[PDB]
């Protein structure tokens, strides 16, 4: 669902 | 007008964009990543400009801010007057795959079985089973529920890539590019063809371009459609004919991705190198066909007729649907 996975 | 820099995945890939490059006259140079999540990072960094992309992986692209740009359309089934370019796309068909002699294999019979898929995270070959075996079974457990896989990008030393084959020299052992004996669709499908594995999870497309002699590659060249089965999520098994009432998901065609600020200049700068080097443009075969690869899929997938048009401006939320982005969502709760 959030961030970005970086 | 600027140079387009697009990045490749892998080796081979690379050797593809730098005949490309050539090609284009350096209107498109080449960046190059061991994996498409290291890509993806290499455009947010704005160190490349863009890269076509499985829907699971515009997923992470987008979470992350980058955009779709035009999407690959292959041949229509039904009817169009309309231009390749401005068709509508017609997602393809992720189906799970199992030889004709593995009798009374079906979907309710999985559990402890060995596994082929194309990556971690992407939408046939992962993200549509591991999501309907997680919901069905009700454990986020995926990794212990084939005995062993081969699921390129997974952790080496599990289970996840047990039958992974690696390179030439038996290197890079279930890396996720196509230096992997194993991966992509052709290789989850050779998984399967070899035996290594007992099901593939490919899409429709893959079975039909890699047997009958559709495919005149060493460990395909030998392949008969009739060999296969689909398994149907009612626990039956059909030809590989019946894919239309016998799939797992319609998934959303690959796509090109950009930063947003390059999305402009990208979808510009592709329309016409298609011009030149997609389905009889103007230069292939003669100097470059930007969509073959023989048969390897590499920058684009080999049955690609052209990059067409988006309508309405999708995000990449819209683009994927809003149906897929919540099972992956809820897939991705389990880690
Ligand atoms: C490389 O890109 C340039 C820039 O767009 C191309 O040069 C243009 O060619 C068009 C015809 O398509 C001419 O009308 C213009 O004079 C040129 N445009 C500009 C902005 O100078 C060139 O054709 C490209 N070549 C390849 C091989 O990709
Ligand atoms: C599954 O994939 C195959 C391969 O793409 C599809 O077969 C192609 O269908 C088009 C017209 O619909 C033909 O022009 C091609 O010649 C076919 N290719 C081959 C190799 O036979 C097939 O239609 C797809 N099935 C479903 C239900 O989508
Ligand atoms: C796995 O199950 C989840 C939970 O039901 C599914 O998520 C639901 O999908 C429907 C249809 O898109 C939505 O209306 C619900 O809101 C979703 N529920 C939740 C909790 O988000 C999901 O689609 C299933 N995964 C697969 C691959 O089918
Ligand atoms: C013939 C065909 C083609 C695509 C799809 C499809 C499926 C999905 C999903 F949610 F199931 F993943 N999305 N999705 C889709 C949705 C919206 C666009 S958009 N915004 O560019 O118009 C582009 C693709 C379905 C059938
Ligand atoms: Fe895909
Ligand atoms: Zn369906
Ligand atoms: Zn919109």
């Amino acid at each position: 669902l959030e961030a970005c996975a970086f | 007008y600027t140079r387009v820099v697009w990045c490749a995945v892998g080796p081979e890939e690379q050797k593809k964009c730098q005949q490309w490059s050539q090609q284009s006259g350096q209107n498109v140079t080449c960046a190059t990543a061991s994996t498409t999540d290291d890509c993806i990072v290499l455009v947010l960094k704005g160190e490349a400009d863009a890269l076509n992309l499985d829907g699971g992986y515009i997923y992470t692209a987008g979470k992350c801010g980058l955009v779709p740009v035009l999407a690959e359309n292959r041949k229509s089934s039904k009817h169009s007057s309309l231009d390749c370019v401005l068709r509508p796309t017609e997602g393809y068909l992720a189906v799970a795959v199992v030889k004709k002699a593995n009798e009374g294999l079906t979907w309710n019979s999985l559990k402890d079985k060995k596994s082929c898929h194309t990556a971690v995270d992407r939408t046939a070959g992962w993200n549509i089973p591991m999501g309907l075996i997680v919901n069905q079974t009700g454990s986020c457990a995926f990794d212990e529920f084939f005995s062993q896989s081969c699921a390129p990008g997974a952790d080496p030393k599990s289970r996840l890539c047990a039958l992974c084959a690696g390179d030439d020299q038996g290197l890079d052992k279930c890396v996720p590019n196509s230096k992997e004996k194993y991966y992509g669709y052709t290789g989850a499908f050779r998984c399967l063809a070899e035996d290594v594995g007992d099901v593939a999870f490919v899409k429709n497309d893959t079975v039909w371009e890699n047997t009958n002699g559709e495919s005149t590659a060493d460990w395909a060249k030998n392949l008969k459609r009739e060999d296969f089965r689909l398994l149907c999520l009612d626990g039956t098994r059909k030809p590989v004919t019946e894919a239309q009432s016998c799939h797992l998901a319609v998934a959303p065609n690959h796509a090109v991705v950009s930063r947003s600020d390059r999305a402009a200049h990208v979808e510009q700068v592709l329309l016409h190198q298609q011009a030149l080097f997609g389905k009889n443009g103007k230069n292939c075969p003669d100097k470059f066909c930007l969509f073959k690869s023989e048969t390897k899929n590499l920058l684009f997938n080999d049955n690609t007729e052209c990059l067409a048009k988006l309508g309405g401006r999708p995000t990449y939320e819209e683009y994927l649907g809003t149906e897929y982005v919540t099972a992956i969502a809820n897939l991705k709760k389990c880690s």
